[PDB]
């Protein structure tokens, strides 16, 4: 019931679950890096004691929302229920605020802010809650 | 700075020189994407077929003698079953010779078609088919499962037309995954097909409506390529066919001379000896003059129009190679003049590697220069207040 | 002593001789000699084919197209060493190139002609795609003219049977058939647009044309050729098109021509000229329509059915080897301002003294002309009505047996 364009190719997903490929943890999954079509992307998998639900409440907001200050997905596969989505070069946020307190010009903690603002504002104008910030 | 100020410096990745004086026919590309980033060659400048093997991470060619004549076209099979991976070749005699990709005392051949083989498309519909086009309008349907027999014959021979009318024209729909049509060609029609392998259309194009390109329409398709219509390529043929897949009727018909005449002017040969889609980007028109078209796919823009690199572009293909894919590998003949005017054998085929991005970097780059060129005009205006 | 000689390597020594050394015309002459003798030899031509020799061939006559001695050994060679890798996959177009440059540049000399046609045939039995090639580079003028000029001169009979042998394997496709009439239908070449009709090549094929009647008639036409479209498949439609552009451009014969047509019932000797809106009416154009039983069927062009003949004789070989003056004149939608053409003596007044009924109504006459009344002896039924009379002539009284006056 979704657009055709996000459905996987297994044959071209180089994927490897391993704890050095790990980029960080989730509500009811894991993310690890990987390759899809010859670009890095982060495939997010799910757990054992998991169901639909959780993958189609990742893909109401996912598939049918875009906008600059919301992650792109690029595949969802269903055999193993996994999630493909952009990566991001300069990783999260809270290792720039621990790791990297140098490099956080005002300029650049507005221009995250405004931005955060703009996602809040296009998902709370689009019927959805997030709930999680 | 005008060479520095182009798309082609930066989106060319690779550029090799193969042997002096050897004319290649067909290529493909050894793509398990993990075993080894290699290109395989089909030589045709001895009536003796010689396949080519091409290292690409030390540039090692290593030719071998193998087939009566010259080879026509390859393609790749990939088993899962047992890691199994096997290349097909065709002959102009006839024959479909088959070796391992691992194994060099492999050899083996198939059943004798009636004439020369023009096409060895193979794909999966699930099962795995690997299409056999004869030069007679035949399309030998044969079984990937069955590579392994010394010697087998086709599982469905299917025919299209007749003698006169040769079928090399096979290709695919990445559009959707709609892996269930694969559009064809034989002779002057289009042919369709399925997994029933019942034709679901055979559309006549050897009659142009206008009546005036006719002289470019009335040759065999070459080349085709579909993600939301019809795109049909001639012999000779500096026009192209934008045709609906429903309508049945020419959409449009761009003219490559129409947008070569800005290059040509600082009997026009401008034909389209090669045609490749880029998915949902631009269109890579590879001319026979040496020229490469870049056309955006969204209506009708050219996005740049790149040559001086080779004489004649003979096959353009998509890889992917090292876990590094957008590879846009194009095969050219660079025949200098040196040995004489009267076109004597002097040809380097050269292999050249481009980036699938570059339709992108084009507008990019552009982009760059004219806000550079605005921020020089701003300065030297606060220069002379 | 051919093998030991062949041993030696004289092919190639020849070939890199004619081949590096462009220049010179006469070892150009003697290669293309040795290599003409060289061919029939028992093993020539693998080693021929395998060194390139045809390239090279082709190339001298590219270099020199005014030499006659060169341009007629390269054409009895090339038919000698082709081969099925030459025209592979339906490629050939240089060659055809070449053959039709050389076969046109000299059309008169009868031995350039003799080699070019037999090279032709021996490629096409190679290949039957070639001929479309031929069909697009204008291979049509060399046909036309040396199916024309072998008839109008000397008579060679091997000569006429190659020319008709390789205009059968060329007509093959329907579409070629089509494209040859319509190419000859530009030309004023009326000779063989009869033998075309004869071998099919309807003349209904609109494709940016529209009527071929209508598109000959604007080309300043011969009769002739208007008349074998019109005898053949027509459509109405198209006819009149044409009656109205040759109304255009005024030209008595092609209009009477197209009136024989469209508006003539010899079974019931009428005329049926109605609502053909012509917007006057001349001696000339209706005049032909009469009988005239004086002149009669004249069969002369007996050439296109002798050569329709062959062409059908060598397809089918190929395919089993592998008084009564006419009385009922009528113009009644004519936009008629005036009939005063009709008045005046010409070959109308020769058959007016029968006509025996005449129709004039729903026009814009006025004033029905003295002597035109004065010429119809017989004029039993003249109805003229919905015109723009203004008073009663009261002369239309004075003819001689007049009923059914309205
Ligand atoms: N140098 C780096 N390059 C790439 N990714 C990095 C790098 N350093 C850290 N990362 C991690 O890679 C991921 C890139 O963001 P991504 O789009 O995958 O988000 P995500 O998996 O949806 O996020 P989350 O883990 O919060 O659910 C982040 O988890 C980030 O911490």
């Amino acid at each position: 019931d979704l657009p055709r364009n996000i459905m996987l190719n297994n044959d071209e997903l180089e994927f490897e679950q391993a704890p050095e490929f790990l980029l960080g943890d989730g509500s009811f999954g894991s993310v690890y890096r990987a390759a899809y079509e010859g670009e890095e992307v982060a495939v997010k998998i799910f757990n054992k004691h998991t169901s639909l639900r959780l993958l189609r409440q990742e893909l109401v907001v996912l598939c049918h929302l875009h906008h600059p200050s919301l992650i792109s997905l690029l595949a969802a596969g269903i055999r193993p229920r996994m999630l493909v989505m952009e990566l991001a070069s300069k990783g999260s946020l809270d290792r720039l605020l621990q790791q990297d307190k140098a490099s956080l010009t005002r300029t650049l903690q507005h221009r995250i802010a405004l931005h955060v603002a703009d996602g809040l504002r296009y998902l709370h104008s689009a019927m959805i809650i997030y709930r999680d910030l | 700075f005008d060479i520095l100020n182009s798309a082609e410096l930066v989106c060319l990745t690779r550029r090799i020189l193969l042997p002096k004086n050897v004319i290649v026919e067909c290529m493909v590309a050894t793509h398990h994407n993990s075993r080894n980033a290699s290109i395989w060659l089909g030589c045709g400048h001895t009536d003796r077929g010689q396949l080519s093997f091409l290292d690409l991470n030390t540039e090692g060619y290593t030719s071998e003698e193998v087939a009566d004549s010259r080879i026509l076209c390859l393609a790749l099979v990939h088993l899962p079953v047992e890691k199994e991976s096997w290349i097909v070749s065709g002959t102009q005699s006839g024959t479909l010779l088959v070796i391992n990709t691992e194994d060099g005392k492999k050899r083996h051949t198939l059943e004798k078609m009636t004439d020369s083989v023009t096409c060895l498309y193979c794909n999966s519909f699930q099962k795995n088919f690997l299409l056999v086009g004869t030069a007679d309008g035949k399309l030998a349907i044969f079984e990937d499962k069955t590579v392994k027999l010394k010697g087998a014959a086709p599982l469905k021979i299917l025919n299209i037309g007749n003698v006169s009318t040769p079928l090399m024209c096979l290709s695919e729909s990445t559009n959707s995954t709609e892996r269930n049509v694969m559009w064809g060609g034989c002779g002057t029609k289009i042919f369709s097909f399925s997994n029933d392998f019942t034709i679901q259309k055979l559309i006549e194009t050897r009659t142009s409506q206008l009546f005036s390109y006719a002289a470019f329409s009335d040759s065999n398709i070459i080349t085709v390529v579909v993600d939301t219509a019809l795109y049909i390529a001639k012999q000779n043929s500096p026009v192209v066919e934008v045709w609906d897949k429903k309508t049945e009727k020419l959409c449009g018909l761009i003219d490559c001379v129409h947008f070569l005449r800005e290059v040509t002017v600082k009997s026009y040969s401008g034909r389209v000896k090669t045609l490749c889609l880029q998915k949902n980007t631009a269109l890579w028109i590879g001319t026979g003059g040496g020229h490469i078209l870049l056309l955006d796919l969204s209506t009708r823009r050219l996005i740049r129009v790149i040559y001086n690199f080779c004489n004649s572009v003979r096959v353009m293909m998509t890889a992917q190679l090292g876990s590094l894919k957008n590879v846009m590998l194009v095969l050219g003949y660079n025949r200098k003049n040196t040995e004489g005017t009267q076109k004597q054998k002097e040809i380097q085929s050269c292999l050249t590697v481009w980036d699938i991005n570059l339709p992108h970097e084009v507008q990019n780059l552009e982009k760059h220069i004219e806000v550079r060129k605005e921020l020089a005009e701003k300065m030297r205006r606060t220069s002379v207040e | 002593v051919k093998k030991q000689c062949f041993k030696n390597d004289i092919h190639k020594l020849v070939l890199a001789a004619l081949n590096r050394f462009i220049g010179n015309p006469g070892i150009q002459k003697c290669g293309l000699k040795v290599i003409s003798s060289i061919v029939h030899f028992p093993d020539a031509l693998e080693m021929l084919s395998l060194e390139g020799a045809m390239d090279s061939v082709l190339h001298t006559l590219q270099m020199y197209p005014d030499d006659q001695e060169i341009q007629c050994l390269g054409l009895s060679l090339i038919g000698y060493l082709i081969t099925k890798k030459n025209v592979f996959i339906g490629t050939g177009h240089l060659l055809a190139k070449i053959l039709v440059s050389s076969l046109y540049r000299f059309k008169d000399v009868a031995e350039i002609q003799t080699k070019g046609f037999q090279t032709i045939l021996a490629i096409l039995k190679l290949s039957a795609s070639f001929s479309k090639l031929l069909v697009h580079h204008s291979f049509d003028l060399v046909i036309f003219h040396q199916m024309s000029s072998n008839i109008m001169e000397q008579k060679d009979q091997q000569f006429l049977n190659l020319c008709c042998k390789c205009f059968a394997k060329v007509a093959m496709d329907d579409y070629l058939k089509n494209v040859m009439l319509e190419r000859a239908c530009d030309q004023n070449n009326s000779i063989m647009v009869e033998c075309l009709l004869l071998l099919g090549a309807d003349a209904n094929q609109a494709k940016e044309g529209s009527s071929l009647i209508c598109q000959v008639c604007e080309k300043e036409s011969s009769p002739k050729l208007v008349e074998l479209l019109l005898n053949s498949g027509s459509r109405e439609q198209d006819v009149r098109k044409a009656l109205t552009i040759s109304i255009g451009k005024g030209d008595s014969q092609i209009i009477s021509l197209l009136l024989r047509r469209l508006a003539l019932d010899v079974a019931n000797n009428s005329i049926c000229l109605g609502g053909f809106c012509i917007g006057k009416v001349e001696p000339s154009w209706l005049g032909p329509l009469f009988p005239d039983k004086t002149s009669n069927l004249r069969k002369q062009t007996n050439i296109a059915s002798t050569l329709a003949r062959m062409v059908i004789r060598y397809q089918m070989k190929s395919a089993v080897e592998e008084r009564e003056y006419i009385t009922s004149l009528d113009l009644s939608a004519n936009e008629l301002r005036d009939i005063d053409a009709l008045s005046q003596k010409c070959c109308i007044s020769v058959h007016l003294e029968h006509l025996e009924k005449l129709e004039l109504h729903q026009n814009a006459l006025t004033s029905f002309p003295q002597q035109l009344c004065e010429t119809l002896k017989s004029l039993t039924h003249l109805d003229l009505h919905s015109n723009k009379f203004t008073s009663f002539p009261s002369y239309l009284l004075k003819m001689s047996c007049i009923a059914n006056l309205d």
